[PDB]
């Protein structure tokens, strides 16, 4: 019965600018959130799991934070290869009813 | 009571079944597992199918409380008082009690945590010595204090037990086994032999978290005529002791989980082939975890109506 | 939680009290069928058999407990109960008419 | 770490049954939990199903409940999707994916809901 | 006694039947009376014998009264008489290979 | 319901208590050989 919409649907910043992508829920999903990026024509790649822990082989400029129904992913130095579509996925509930974000474009 | 003897038996007791059913009701109403796999398998024409009942599994606190069974009106429970009790046979000094003594319904394989002690000496009880298939129950006279906890890899827990007290307790145990086995035989202790993970290891519950502690460092001595640490590993795939079937649980609680306990009993099994004898720890059947404390109670029904011949009138 | 103290703790004790009262009344009724009404040590008119493990009265009344005496006539109690309840009290109250 | 290989692209008429295979290689197969996820062309990601291997237990989304079966083969180490009664919404790209959870042989498990390892994608037209 | 034949490098299922349709205590012993596999309620346990790594049983059939014994990687040294002890009954099965 | 828990169990306890008090008192009359009868005679003398 989970619904999933995030408010910054479309974003366009200059390269070299710190950007914030927000993740909104209808209730508290604790801290079980994953931040993904997807290049077009390719499979998605994981960036952040658990909403505050970095993964393996990821740049250090990505920083996720927040709690409840309030999450922000900030990126410090925008590069050329980060032109992709970003998603946040929650996995708080058992038995699993999971859903993705709608997908924001950088 | 007066000068009365009564034929006590504990291996055919009826209160053990009432204990067992009440405690299966307690665990089926208290601990809600995430995923259950119970083999249903309802029909050489057999067909086995497995159910997939899934429920929400939150975290709940869990510590045992004392429970006193009491007989209803018209029934009474008799309690034996012999200190050196064989377990079966005649008790020559029995009393009438209204409610039995305090029992903590603890789950424990390989050991008897938080139980009740003995009076004079360490006692050994069995259904049949020289049968090679019945669990030998050992009750201590002094409690071995064991500290057993997870320090702040989340699935790593140490478990300290004192060395000199355990050596003295095992010396008392081997001295008591030497009564039944000719007073000159070598006694050996092994770790386990195969089986599922909750029998080959000391498996119990602490703070709502399951513990699977190895016992290879405790049963390693051979007897002739400062602190042991045990590597407890918290597991999530378990086999239920209610019925046959697997269970899924949650990841453990972030923080520190601490519980101290008193080792009061033991479950051993002889390995008799074709000389020395090897006792290896066992368990797994929880009726053996309640026959060692309801060993001296018997429910009985009063029938206050008799007939007798006299020289009376009309 | 005053409502919880009068739904699980307040009904089981009442059920135990009603069970004890009803058990006492039905067993006293079983005494009352035999013609004893409400006496403790009652007397009746049934001849004691030379069977049913007959001994002299001194050994019965001075040597054996009540438990051994009930275990000795464990097999033969229903015949004695049928002799008390049936064909004696109905016969005696037939003779009264 | 592992690598995942999907089957080729398939074109299905409506009302048929489509069968998608995903083979994983690089580690022991039962130490993973898998997930089938859909991506429509130009739209976002849609969660469909999650299978747990050591129990062989599959949970699904209520959007399309009763239409897919996700099975696992530990002998061939492959995860299988079967969609029957497919309609024109599922003209999309499917991804099989897996996630590690620790020593699932001995009993350790973690309830990991993130999706680390991914395939390459199978395109399907209805 | 019951006789069963087998081949080298094969899996053989020995059958033990009980009169009750309930999971009860059973044990398997060799001719030297050493445990092979048994139950302790819901958990299977294994004996100290030489068949410790090749012994298994179907856990789903214990409710149906059948307590089979499965031998994988069977060798010539396994051709003995196995005794199934259940509900005070001692059944004997002789394996030949 | 609140009234079936609160009001009824007090009436039931009162009736059970009255019946049990009458039963105890009739048993005490039945000990002396005076069961059932309101007036009966005994064998002790009036000192
Ligand atoms: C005594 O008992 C025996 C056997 O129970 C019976 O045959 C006999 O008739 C009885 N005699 C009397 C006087 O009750």
């Amino acid at each position: 019965d989970i619904v999933m919409t995030q408010s910054p649907a479309t974003l366009s910043v200059s390269p070299g600018e710190r950007a914030t992508l927000s993740c909104r829920a209808s209730e508290s999903v604790s801290s079980d959130l994953a931040w993904y990026q997807q290049k077009p024509g390719q499979a998605p790649r994981l960036l952040i799991y658990g909403a505050s822990t970095r993964a393996t082989g990821v740049p250090a400029r990505f920083s996720g934070s927040g709690s409840g129904a309030e999450f922000t992913l900030t990126i410090s130095s925008l590069q050329s290869e980060d032109f992709a579509v970003y998603y946040c996925q929650q996995y708080n509930n058992w038995p699993p009813r999971y859903t993705f974000g709608q997908g924001t474009r950088l | 009571l007066e000068n009365v003897t009564e034929e006590f038996n504990m291996w055919k007791n009826n209160m053990v079944e009432q204990m067992h059913t009440d405690i299966i009701s307690l665990w089926d109403q208290s601990l809600k597992p995430c995923v259950k796999l119970t083999p249903l398998c309802v029909t050489r024409l057999i067909n086995c199918n497995t159910s997939a009942i899934t429920q929400a599994c939150p975290k709940v606190s869990f510590e045992p409380i004392p429970i006193h069974y009491c007989a209803p009106a018209g029934f009474a429970i008799l309690k034996c008082k012999d200190k050196k009790f064989n377990g079966t046979g005649p008790c020559p000094s029995v009393s009438t009690v209204q409610c039995t003594h305090g029992i903590k319904p603890v789950v424990s394989t390989q050991l008897l945590l938080n139980g009740s002690l003995a009076e004079e000496e360490v006692m050994i009880r069995s259904e049949n010595i020289t049968n090679n298939a019945k669990n030998i129950l050992v009750q201590f006279n002094t409690p071995v204090q064991i500290n057993c906890t997870r320090p702040n890899d989340i699935r790593q827990a140490h478990c300290n037990v004192s060395k000199a007290t355990w050596n003295e307790t095992l010396g008392k145990v081997v001295k008591q086994l030497r009564k039944h086995f000719g007073n000159n035989t070598i006694i050996r202790f092994a770790n386990s032999s195969g089986g599922d993970l909750e029998v080959t290891t000391h498996s119990f519950n602490c703070g709502g978290e399951f513990f699977y502690c190895n016992t290879s460092g405790l049963f390693n001595s051979t007897w002739i005529s400062d602190s042991i640490t045990l590597p407890c590993r918290i597991k999530q795939i378990i086999n239920m002791w209610q019925r046959i079937g697997q269970a899924m649980y949650a990841p453990p609680i972030q923080g520190v989980i601490r519980c101290v306990s008193n080792i009061t009993g033991l479950i051993l099994t002889r390995d008799g082939g074709s000389t020395t004898e090897t006792f290896r720890p066992g368990g797994g059947d929880m009726r053996d975890n309640w026959r060692s404390e309801l060993y001296k109670y018997k429910v009985v029904k009063i029938e206050p109506l008799g007939v007798a011949p006299t020289r009376c009138k009309r | 939680q005053h409502l919880l103290k009068l739904t699980v703790w307040g009904i089981k004790q009442l059920q135990a009290r009603v069970l004890a009262v009803e058990r006492y009344l039905r067993d006293q009724q079983l005494l009352g069928i035999w013609g004893c009404s409400g006496k403790l040590i009652c007397c009746t008119n049934v001849p004691w058999n030379s069977s049913w493990s007959n001994r002299n009265l001194s050994e019965i009344w001075d040597n054996m407990t009540w438990l051994q005496w009930d275990k000795e006539i464990s097999n033969y109690t229903q015949i004695i109960y049928g002799l008390l309840e049936e064909s004696q009290n109905q016969q005696e109250k037939n003779e009264q008419d | 770490e592992v690598q995942l290989v999907e089957s080729g692209a398939e074109v299905k008429k409506p009302g048929s049954s489509v069968k998608v295979s995903c083979k994983a290689s690089g580690d022991t197969f039962i130490r993973y939990s898998f997930t089938w996820v859909r991506q429509a062309p130009g739209q976002g990601l849609e969660w469909m199903g999650r299978i747990i291997t050591i129990l062989d237990v599959a949970h699904y989304a209520p959007h399309l409940q009763g239409r897919v079966t996700i099975t696992a083969d530990k002998s061939t180490s492959t995860v299988y999707l079967e969609l029957r009664n497919l309609r024109s919404d599922d003209t999309a790209v499917y991804f099989c994916a897996g996630v590690y959870e620790g020593e699932a042989d001995e009993g350790e498990y973690d309830n990991n809901g993130f999706l680390k390892h991914w395939g390459q994608g199978t395109l399907v037209t209805v | 006694k019951k006789v069963v034949l087998g081949k080298k490098g094969d899996t053989v299922e020995l059958t033990c039947t009980a009169s009750q349709k309930k999971s009860i205590q059973f044990h398997w012993k060799n001719s030297n009376q050493i445990k092979i596999l048994g139950n302790q309620g819901s958990f299977l346990t294994k004996g100290p014998s030489k068949l410790n790594d090749r012994a298994d049983s179907r856990r789903s059939l214990w409710d149906q009264g059948n307590f089979p014994l499965i031998i994988k990687n069977l060798k010539i040294e396994d051709s003995d008489t196995y005794i199934c002890e259940v509900e005070d009954q001692k059944e004997e099965v002789q394996l030949l290979v």
